[PDB]
RNA sequence: UGAGUCCACUUUAAAUCCUUUAACGAGGAUCCAUUGGAGGGCAAGUCUGGUGCCAGCAGCCGCGGUAAUUCCAGCUCCAA
RNA sequence: UCGCACGCCCGGCGGCGACGACCCAUUCGAACGUCUGCCCUAUCAACUUUCGAUGGUAGUCGCCGUGCCUACCAUGGUGACCACGGGUGACGGGGAAUCAGGGUUCGAUUCCGGAGAGGGAGCCUGAGAAACGGCUACCACAUCCAAGGAAGGCAGCAGGCG
RNA sequence: UACCUGGUUGAUCCUGCCAGUAGCAUAUGCUUGUCUCAAAGAUUAAGCCAUGCAUGUCUAAGUACGCACGGCCGGUACAGUGAAACUGCGAAUGGCUCAUUAAAUCAGUUAUGGUUCCUUUGGUCGCUCGUACUUGGAUAACUGUGGUAAUUCUAGAGCUAA
């Protein structure tokens, strides 16, 4: 469920899409007042989520989720 | 670094003066003569005619017993006389110069049609040659600009896919009697 | 960074380096580069002492003395086989080269030749 | 009614085959298949279909004719000799890989980057 | 609310500037049909809403790429 | 440029190959050989555009891999190699042996001969060269080095050589009254008797050639080739036999003979 | 009869388009061709209603100050 | 040096090739040169010159000829036939458009040659580079960092900001 | 196609310019049914670039003791493929742009008798007069220890070929 450190949240995100494209969406959840990040993949049957800050994670993220909008547009 | 032709030209060129009236007349005239589309269809076939007088005053230009002269008048000569405008006993560069754009419009596969009179009208001959009724030299022509040679005038005839000629009947005629057929039983 | 013989300092340097000198290897045919090394004088500025046992002493170490490893290849070189088995000069290298065996789980017992040379 | 009549007949035995144009003659029908064409030529040359060739048809205005080449090899095994291997694919007998072209180039950009034996290591 | 492309960039980037105390910012991508995808974002109390089509996804995920890392910063 | 070329566009090539403009934007360069870059032809264009036997380059480099083309008595293996004036082309299986002669044109023409014809070359001495020991030696067109030849060979003379052993057999001296190959120019591929030698100290020498229908021509000596004494050539002609007559003669001998073919 | 729809060849490294080819497919054949102008240069309304030197038109001359052949709308016509 | 067919003598002689090179030619070229040709400007009339300007002599260096450089001498060289200086919203040409005959304007643009890889400078390798999808230093712009350090050059193909 | 017209005046004839008139480009507006070709970040920014790709390569004929596969005729070395690596060649070609450059580049014409030149081809390659049945030791790929936060960073120890 709770896939932390790294590269486990992504394999899994990454089969959950290559699982289903169409019913799955992925959540993006930025907080600044305690200032910390939180990404949460669901393909409507589980849901895999990951939440750390780390400062360099945000590079990371953001790559991942414009290489999902890409496998979502090809 | 492609590997293509870059090769064009203007088959056309508009006159000076837009709105001259004799010259509305005559272009109107010869539209409504040899059943023309537009009045790029005269400008065209004008300045191919500028194209092969130009060629015949440069020709005369050259002098007497020159070897290009010769060679590029008979080359021109053999031009005409295979298009059919200029006879084959009329034949020098001399005569040219004096050659008209009706006699050039005549001999449009349009023309043609409605001159062996295969066809009711000119422009009933050309909407036979947009929907594809007739044949040359078992080849069918779609278009009217067919300049049609001397040596291929007598070869026009219907095409062979054709209901006209020897061939299945229309979509129209296939649906009335497909109507008449579910009407009687 | 890595030491490098013949520099004498104990701090930092960069140096110049091309093909035939140590800590650097060419990608192009005749590449040099800038590369940042230490001085050759020991002193506390280090992570690793590289040392080599020349003479051995009384006692017998576990860990480098005791485990002997053998050699991982064999003499190819027909002269290198001569030198190896006080051969001469008419003698046979095709009988006395070295062969090595070859054993594991699901494949059958082989046992591999080098092609000699010259 | 599909007639077909051959032009430009040449003997390669420094390719060991038979090449003409060939000119269909098809009325009342639409371009005829590549299988029927190599029957047709077949049955006419005496020879088995399977080392007849022919490809790059263009048809004519009016629907009436089409040309295009063909060779007619002397076995399977020269024909896997000098044929190219796009035209064994097109009847079956060779299948190529499905190794898509940017993924070749990055699997060999992958490759570049790491030193050793481990470049097998890197794929897959 | 449905914007345009650009239009929902700079009311994204306006809702970081009125995030900059207190707030959290959701980011729901999913697929869309009715190739183009469904990108939306909401503080808790301004919801704004685009469509992606493939017409301009490179044109659209470099700046939003840029404006993500200029924005995000966690702990170091 | 920094270096030498290597690739050669399709404008960019000589008119005397008659490639085409739409099919590729490079020609195929040939490569450093015994002819220069606009004097040769390539054996990929000898072998695909003239004589059809191959459609495509793979093609025929699956020809020269086969080892099958003898270009003057040896195989060449390379699609560009620079196959030039009097190269004797050999194919075995078919039989075919081919002299490069120029045609009536100056494009080169698909000459078959005998083998009889194939066991010898004519070749243009360009210089005699004194070797280390005082030896005299040949320098041709096509870059052979031969040595000890006959002391009444001189600069401008062409020899016979064989191609079974590279040694001369005879040679013709620039003389006149000889026939004469123009290879190169304006007068590429005319044939006709030497009329005329003009000298000129700095400036280059021109010769008057004159054709056997009575049209003399000048032609500097860089481009002319002889083939044989008097009127006797030793070589076998192509058709046209090297007159270069009028086009509308050329226009009357097609349409003459088209109107009585029918 | 196409334009479209669309099985099937052909095309091509694999495709696309062209050509071929079945079956559909047109009477306001709504399956509706626009772009500028109508005082002169410059082809083509002293037509009708409103505005009244205001709005505006006008590349030049000029039109509009309550009967505008020059504006704004309808109809008609002219140039391609 | 390496690979294929594998023979004949009284252990020794043998073929077809591929590869490695002093030197001479041939080819691909490269570069200095000979003559002729380029838009506007005089509110640019004199310009260059012991910091090479124009020549001679003798050398260095260059792949070679040369003030290319060095030492000593001569005071020379260009210009109203427009030098020198400046501008170009000027890469040059084959060519494009308009055209009676004459001209005018453009040419960055698929072919040939020149220059370049943000601005200059230097160099290894290599026949061929002052190469930047090669390095070495400085300036402008910028990435990671543990604050010791490392790494960059799309006027290439796509694409992005301005 | 070697072409005119309106406008100074109460009216006329001249000079004169403005406005039309017709093509080739550059952008834009409206509209667009078919088809063959077809320019396309040049003009301002030769301004800056995240990302992916664009130069690598083995034949019977330069090195094969990585079982990574694999054949049995082995004991007289190497049956046969082949990762990686050493070596040779290419990377100085092609592509993009026109910033700089005005007797400079470049175009026509010339010579190198004033020079080099990988490759290809043709010559030469027992010409010399003084262990050869084949000479030496390093090294990469292989095994084993690591350092750094981090590089297409590399080292120490064993080996082993041209
Ligand atoms: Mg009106
Ligand atoms: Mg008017
Ligand atoms: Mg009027
Ligand atoms: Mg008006
Ligand atoms: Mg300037
Ligand atoms: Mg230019
Ligand atoms: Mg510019
Ligand atoms: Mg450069
Ligand atoms: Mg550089
Ligand atoms: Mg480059
Ligand atoms: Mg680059
Ligand atoms: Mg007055
Ligand atoms: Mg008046
Ligand atoms: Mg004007
Ligand atoms: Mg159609
Ligand atoms: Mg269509
Ligand atoms: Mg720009
Ligand atoms: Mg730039
Ligand atoms: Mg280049
Ligand atoms: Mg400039």
């Amino acid at each position: 469920p709770q896939y932390q450190t790294w590269e486990e949240f992504s394999r899994a995100a990454e089969k959950l899409y290559l699982a289903d494209p169409m019913k799955a969406r992925v959540v993006l959840k930025y907080r600044h007042s305690d200032g910390n990040l939180c990404v949460k993949v669901t393909d409507d049957l589980v849901c895999l989520v990951y939440k750390t800050d780390q400062a360099q994670d945000v590079k990371k993220i953001e790559k991942f989720h414009s290489q999902l909008m890409r496998l979502m547009v090809a | 670094p492609v590997a293509r032709s870059w090769v064009c030209r203007k088959t056309y060129v508009t006159p000076r003066r837009p709105f001259e009236k004799s010259r509305l007349d005559q272009e109107l005239k010869l539209i409504g003569e040899y059943g023309l589309r537009n009045k790029r269809e005269v400008w065209r076939v004008k300045f191919t005619l500028a194209k092969i007088r130009k060629a015949a005053r440069e020709l005369l230009t050259l002098d007497e017993k020159d070897p290009r002269r010769l060679f590029e008048g008979n080359a021109l000569l053999r031009r005409l006389v295979r298009i059919g405008v200029l006879d084959e006993g009329k034949m020098k560069l001399d005569y040219i110069l004096g050659l008209k754009i009706e006699d050039f419009l005549e001999r449009r596969l349009q023309t043609q049609v409605f001159k062996l009179g295969l066809a009711k009208s000119i422009h009933h001959a050309r909407v036979l040659i947009r929907q594809r009724h007739i044949r040359v030299r078992k080849q069918v022509v779609n278009i009217p600009s067919f300049i049609v040679r001397l040596d291929s005038q007598k070869h026009i005839d219907f095409s062979l896919r054709s209901p006209y000629g020897g061939g299945r009947p229309g979509r129209v005629k296939r649906k009335n009697a497909k109507k008449g057929q579910g009407g009687a039983g | 960074f890595p030491m490098k013989q013949g520099v004498l300092t104990h701090g930092r340097v960069r140096l110049l380096l091309s093909k035939g000198h140590s800590c650097y290897r060419p990608r192009r045919t005749g590449e040099r580069k800038r590369k940042s090394v230490r001085g050759c004088i020991v002193d506390a500025n280090l992570s690793v002492l590289n040392l080599v046992i020349v003479k051995k002493g009384e006692k017998d170490i576990p860990g480098l003395t005791d485990t002997t490893v053998p050699r991982r290849l064999g003499p190819k070189r027909a002269s290198r086989i001569r030198k190896l088995f006080n051969l001469s000069k008419e003698d046979d290298v095709r009988q006395y080269v070295v062969r090595k065996p070859l054993n594991k789980e699901g494949k059958k017992p082989r046992t591999k030749a080098p092609k000699i040379q010259r | 009614t599909v007639t077909i009549r051959t032009r430009k007949f040449m003997t390669n035995r420094l390719l060991q085959r038979k090449q003409m144009v060939i000119d269909v003659l098809h009325p009342g029908k639409a371009t005829v298949p590549k299988t029927e064409i190599r029957e047709k030529l077949a049955k006419m040359y005496k020879t088995t279909p399977d080392v007849i060739f022919v490809f790059g048809f263009r048809t004519h205005f009016g629907g009436g004719k089409t040309t295009g080449f063909g060779m007619i090899y002397d076995s399977l095994d020269y024909a896997k000799k000098n044929e190219p291997k796009h035209r064994l694919a097109r009847h079956g007998l060779y299948e190529k890989k499905k190794t898509s072209r940017k993924q070749r180039k990055e699997r060999k950009n992958r490759m570049k980057k790491v030193r050793g034996t481990a470049k097998a290591n890197v794929g897959a | 609310v449905l914007l345009e492309s650009e239009q929902f960039l700079t009311e994204l980037t306006r809702l970081f500037q009125k995030c900059r105390t207190s707030g959290s910012v959701y980011i729901t991508l999913k697929k869309y049909d009715g190739n183009k995808c469904l990108l939306r974002a909401t503080d808790g109390k301004k919801k704004i809403s685009t469509v992606v089509s493939s017409k301009e996804v490179n044109k659209f995920q470099m700046a939003y790429s840029n404006l993500l890392r200029a924005n995000m910063d966690g702990l170091k | 440029a920094r270096g030498p070329k290597k690739h050669l566009k399709r404008v960019a090539a000589p008119k005397h190959w008659m490639l085409d403009k739409l099919t590729g934007v490079f020609a195929p360069r040939p490569s450093t050989g015994p002819h220069k870059l606009r004097e040769c032809l390539p054996l990929i264009i000898f072998l695909r555009n003239r004589l059809k036997y191959a459609l495509t380059g793979d093609e025929v480099k699956k020809i020269c891999m086969q080892r099958f083309i003898k270009i003057d008595g040896k195989v060449r293996t390379d699609i560009t190699y620079p196959a030039g004036f009097m190269d004797v082309i050999s194919i075995d299986k078919t039989g075919e042996n081919f002299r490069l002669i120029y045609d009536t044109k100056g494009r080169f023409a698909v000459h078959r001969i005998t083998p009889e014809e194939a066991k010898y070359k004519l070749c243009k001495v360009r210089k005699i060269f004194v070797g280390t020991k005082g030896i005299p030696h040949l320098v041709t067109h096509d870059a052979r080095t031969i040595r000890y030849p006959d002391p009444l060979i001189k600069v401008n003379d062409t020899i016979q050589i064989d191609l079974e052993t590279g040694k001369i057999t005879d040679f013709i001296k620039f003389d006149t009254g000889n026939l004469c190959m123009v290879t190169g120019g304006a007068n590429l591929g005319r044939i006709g008797v030497i009329t005329n030698r003009e000298r000129h100290p700095g400036s280059f020498d021109v010769v008057h050639v004159k054709d056997a229908n009575g049209n003399s021509f000048a032609t500097r000596l860089s481009n002319i080739f002889v083939i044989g004494k008097g009127n006797k050539p030793w070589i076998s002609l192509p058709r046209g036999k090297g007159i270069r007559l009028t086009i509308a003669e050329e226009r009357d001998k097609r349409l003459a003979a088209k109107q009585s073919s029918g």
